[PDB]
C-alpha cells in the first residue's frame, strides 16, 4: 500500500517542502533593492562617501530586517501546528499502543484490539489493528421471554429466532444457545412488556431433581 | 490593493521583493484549510442512509430533526431556525466553499438515518438493523442500568424524550443570543475586512491618500516620493491583515478538530467521558447543520427523586 | 461551462456524478476521463436500512484489519545570525544597525525557543517506556 | 546557506535512538501487552 504510492507519505513531505520554501524565500530576498541603488552593499561602500553611503545603507538594512521579521513570525505559527500535532501523537501512543481504547475512530476503523508504532522522518507511523463484523443475517427479536407468567430477559446478550426456535445469542456475533435459567433473569409478569413473546424456558436442574 | 491601475506605483512595487506572493500564498493556504474542516466533521458517513416510509419508533418523535420534505431545503425544523437566526473594486474577492449547504444538510441526515435504524453499528462496519426500543435498551446498560427498567417505562421515557425535544426550538428561538458563538466569527472576519479597506484612506504622511491625484499634479522625480509613502503605509496594512488571518485560522481549526472528535464519539458511539456529550450520563446524540457550524443535541441520563438507606459493606 | 465559480473553459460537462478528484467549487469538480471532464461531486452510495420493530441483524463472521495513520513530530532546527544576514561583514552597517534596539535580540531568543521545543515532542512522543524491552 | 548566516542544528536525539525506542514499545507489548 506505501510502496505502491509514492504520495502517500506526503503528509510528513509537506513539513518539509514548507521549511525549506521558507529559507529559501529567507535568502533570495537579500537579492533586493529596496529602493537602493543596489542589492550588495559592498558595492555601495565601494563607489560611495559615508555621508551618502548611509543613506543608501538604511535602506537595505529596512528592507533586510523586515524580511527576517517576517520569517520568524512565520516560523512561530508553524511551530504552534507542530506542537499539537506532536500532543495529538503522545495521546495516540498512550492510549492506543499502551493500553486498548474505547473510542470510536480514535485507533483507526472498526472496534480496537491494539496499534504498533514505526518511526519516520520528523515523525510516527501507526498501525492500527481493528476488528470488523462480516457476513451479518436477518433474524427475528424479541425484548423479552414470556413464561410460568413471569418475564425473562438476557443477561448478556439478545433473543432470535431462525422462524420456528427461539435462542439467545451474544450480540457481536452469532452463536445461537438453548434459553435456560443460567443466562435469563426475571423481572416482574407478562403484563407490562410490550412485544414480549411466549416461549419455554429451560431449568437444567429440573431432569436431576 | 496598494497601486490600483497605476503602472507608476506597479514598477516601484517590484522593488519590495516577492512580498506580494508571500501575502497571496497564504491566504491561499487558509482558504483550502477552510474545506478540509468541514470534510472533516461531516463527511463521517460512507453511504447515504435514510430512514423508513413509516416513523415508527416504538413512541419517540424524531420529526422536529428529520428533513422536512415539503419544503425545497430539506431541512429539519431546527435546522431551519438555525439558518434563520445567524469591496471587489478593491481587489478583495469571497470565494465560495466547495461543499453547498444542501450537501452538508444530505450529509447529516445521513448521520441521523444511521443512528436510529442501526445505532453506533454502522460507525464500525456495516449497518445492524435493530427496533429502536432495543438500541435504548443497550444505552441504558452502559450507564449502569438494567434494560428492564426501560421496557416498564417505555410510555414515561419516550414521552420525557419528546418533550425535551421540542423544547429546544422555544430555547433557541425565544434567545436572540443563544447562538452568539457563531455569529462572533462571522462579525469578526467583516470587521477585518473594513479595516483593511479603510486603511486605503490614510494619507501615511503623503499629500493625498488618493494616488490619481498626486499622480495628475505632480511631476514623476516628486511623484515617486509621495507614492512610496504609500506602498509602505499600504502594504504594512495588508501584511497586518494576513498575520491576523492567519492566527484566527489556527482557532477555527482547532475547533473544527473538536468538533469532529464529538461527531466520531458522541454520535457514531456512546461516551463514558464525564462531561464530554453533555451533562448527565450520556445516551446519544443527534448533529444539526448551522452557518460555518454544527450543532449537537445530546441525550442524557438524570437521576431524580433520592431516598436515605442504611448500607453494609457486607452480609455475615 | 458558466459555474458559481466563475466561466469554465476547455473542460467537458457530464450528467454523471463521482468522487471529487480536482475541486473547483459550489458542489463542482474535474477530473481526467480521454479529455477533462466536469460534474458535480457524490456524496456517497446510497444505503437504505431494513428497518422494522421485530428484525435484528447479527454478524455470523468477521475480519481483521490494518490500517496507517501518519503524523508529524517535529520540525528542523535552525538558527539565524541577525547582524550577518543584515550586515554581512561591514561595520558601517553594524553600527547603524544599533540605533534599531534590541530586535536581533528578540529575533534569536525567538528561534531558540523553537530549536528547544522541537526536542521535546520528540521525547513526549517516544520516550514513554522506563526500560529497554 | 552558511554562508548567509543561516545554521541548522543537529536533534538531541538520533534516529538510531528513535528506533531503539520504538524496539522497546514492540517488544513490551508482544511479550507484556498493556501491563
Ligand atoms: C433482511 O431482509 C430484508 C428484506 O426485508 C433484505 O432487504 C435485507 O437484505 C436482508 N438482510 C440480510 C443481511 O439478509
Ligand atoms: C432452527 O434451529 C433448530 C435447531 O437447530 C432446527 O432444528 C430447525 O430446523 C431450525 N429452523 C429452521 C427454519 O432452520
Ligand atoms: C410491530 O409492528 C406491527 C405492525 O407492523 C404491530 O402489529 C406490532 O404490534 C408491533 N409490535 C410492537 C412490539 O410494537
Ligand atoms: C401467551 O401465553 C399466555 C398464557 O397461556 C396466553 O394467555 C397468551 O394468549 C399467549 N399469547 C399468545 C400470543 O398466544
Ligand atoms: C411527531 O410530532 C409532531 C409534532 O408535534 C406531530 O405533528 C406528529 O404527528 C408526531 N408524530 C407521531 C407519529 O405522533
Ligand atoms: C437524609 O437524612 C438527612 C438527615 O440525616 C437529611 O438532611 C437529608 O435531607 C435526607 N435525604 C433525603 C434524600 O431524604
Ligand atoms: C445534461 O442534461 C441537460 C438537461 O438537463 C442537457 O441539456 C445536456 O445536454 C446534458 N449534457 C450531457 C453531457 O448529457
Ligand atoms: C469466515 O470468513 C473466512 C474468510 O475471511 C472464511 O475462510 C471462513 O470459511 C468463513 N467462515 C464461515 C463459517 O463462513
Amino acid at each position: 500500500s506505501l510502496s505502491s504510492t509514492p504520495s502517500a507519505l506526503g503528509k510528513l513531505q509537506d513539513v518539509v517542502n514548507q521549511n525549506a520554501q521558507a529559507l529559501n524565500t529567507l535568502v533570495k530576498q537579500l537579492s533586493s533593492n529596496f529602493g537602493a541603488i543596489s542589492s550588495v552593499l559592498n558595492d555601495i561602500l565601494s563607489r560611495l562617501c559615508p555621508p551618502e553611503a548611509e543613506v543608501q545603507i538604511d535602506r537595505l538594512i529596512t528592507g533586510r530586517l523586515q524580511s527576517l521579521q517576517t520569517y520568524v513570525t512565520q516560523q512561530l505559527i508553524r511551530a504552534a501546528e507542530i506542537r499539537a500535532s506532536a500532543n495529538l501523537a503522545a495521546t495516540k501512543m498512550s492510549e492506543c499502543v499502551l493500553g486498548q481504547s474505547k473510542r470510536v475512530d480514535f485507533c483507526g476503523k472498526g472496534y480496537h484490539l491494539m496499534s504498533f508504532p514505526q518511526s519516520a522522518p520528523h515523525g510516527v507511523v501507526f498501525l492500527h489493528v481493528t476488528y470488523v463484523p462480516a457476513q451479518e443475517k436477518n433474524f427475528t427479536t424479541a425484548p423479552a421471554i414470556c413464561h410460568d407468567g413471569k418475564a425473562h430477559f438476557p443477561r448478556e446478550g439478545v433473543f432470535v429466532s431462525n422462524g420456528t426456535h427461539w435462542f439467545v445469542t451474544q450480540r457481536n456475533f452469532y452463536e445461537p444457545q438453548i434459553i435456560t435459567t443460567d443466562n435469563t433473569f426475571v423481572s416482574g409478569n407478562c403484563d407490562v412488556v410490550i412485544g414480549i413473546v411466549n416461549n419455554t424456558v429451560y431449568d437444567p436442574l429440573q431432569p436431576e431433581l | 490593493y496598494i497601486c490600483g491601475d497605476s503602472t507608476e506605483c506597479s514598477n516601484l512595487l517590484l522593488q519590495y521583493g516577492s512580498f506580494c506572493t508571500q501575502l497571496n500564498r497564504a491566504l491561499t493556504g487558509i482558504a483550502v484549510e477552510q474545506d478540509k474542516n468541514t470534510q472533516e466533521v461531516f463527511a463521517q458517513v460512507k453511504q447515504i442512509y435514510k430512514t423508513p416510509p413509516i416513523k415508527d419508533f416504538g413512541g419517540f418523535n424524531f420529526s422536529q430533526i428529520l428533513p422536512d420534505p415539503s419544503k425545497p431545503s430539506k431541512r429539519s425544523p431546527i435546522e431551519d431556525l438555525l439558518f434563520n437566526k445567524v469591496q471587489k473594486f478593491n481587489g478583495l474577492n469571497v470565494l465560495p466553499p466547495l461543499l453547498t449547504d444542501e450537501m452538508i444538510a444530505q450529509y447529516t441526515s445521513a448521520l441521523l438515518a444511521g443512528t436510529i435504524t442501526s445505532g453506533w453499528t454502522f460507525g464500525a462496519g456495516p449497518a445492524l438493523q435493530i427496533p429502536f426500543p432495543m438500541q435504548m435498551a443497550y444505552r441504558f446498560n452502559g450507564i449502569g442500568v438494567t434494560q428492564n427498567v426501560l421496557y416498564e417505562n417505555q410510555k414515561l421515557i419516550a414521552n420525557q424524550f419528546n418533550s425535551a425535544i421540542g423544547k429546544i426550538q422555544d430555547s433557541l428561538s425565544s434567545t436572540p443570543s443563544a447562538l452568539g458563538k457563531l455569529q462572533d466569527v462571522v462579525n469578526q472576519n467583516a470587521q477585518a475586512l473594513n479595516t483593511l479597506v479603510k486603511q486605503l484612506s490614510s494619507n501615511f504622511g503623503a499629500i493625498s491618500s488618493v494616488l490619481n491625484d498626486i499622480l495628475s499634479r505632480l511631476c514623476p522625480p516628486e511623484a515617486e516620493v509621495q507614492i512610496d509613502r504609500l506602498i509602505t503605509g499600504r502594504l504594512q496594512s495588508l501584511q497586518t491583515y494576513v498575520t491576523q488571518q492567519l492566527i484566527r485560522a489556527a482557532e477555527i481549526r482547532a475547533s473544527a478538530n473538536l468538533a469532529a472528535t464529538k461527531m466520531s464519539e458522541c454520535v457514531l458511539g456512546q461516551s463514558k467521558r464525564v462531561d464530554f456529550c453533555g451533562k448527565g450520563y450520556h445516551l446519544m446524540s443527534f448533529p444539526q447543520s448551522a452557518p460555518h457550524g454544527v450543532v449537537f443535541l445530546h441525550v442524557t441520563y438524570v437521576p431524580a427523586q433520592e431516598k436515605n438507606f442504611t448500607t453494609a459493606p457486607a452480609i455475615c | 461551462f458558466q459555474t458559481r465559480a466563475g466561466c469554465l473553459i476547455g473542460a467537458e460537462h457530464v450528467n454523471n456524478s463521482y468522487e471529487c478528484d480536482i475541486p473547483i467549487g459550489a458542489g463542482i469538480c474535474a477530473s481526467y476521463q480521454q479529455s477533462i471532464i466536469a460534474y458535480t461531486m457524490s456524496l456517497g452510495a446510497e444505503n437504505s436500512v431494513a428497518y422494522s420493530n421485530n428484525s435484528i441483524a447479527i454478524p455470523t463472521n468477521f475480519t481483521i484489519s490494518v490500517t496507517t495513520e501518519i503524523l508529524p513530530v517535529s520540525m528542523t532546527k535552525t538558527s539565524v545570525d541577525c547582524t550577518m544576514y543584515i550586515c554581512g561583514d561591514s561595520t558601517e552597517c553594524s553600527n547603524l544597525l544599533l540605533q534599531y534596539g534590541s530586535f536581533c535580540t528578540q529575533l534569536n531568543r525567538a528561534l531558540t525557543g523553537i530549536a528547544v521545543e522541537q526536542d521535546k515532542n520528540t521525547q513526549e512522543v517516544f520516550a514513554q517506556v522506563k526500560q529497554i524491552y
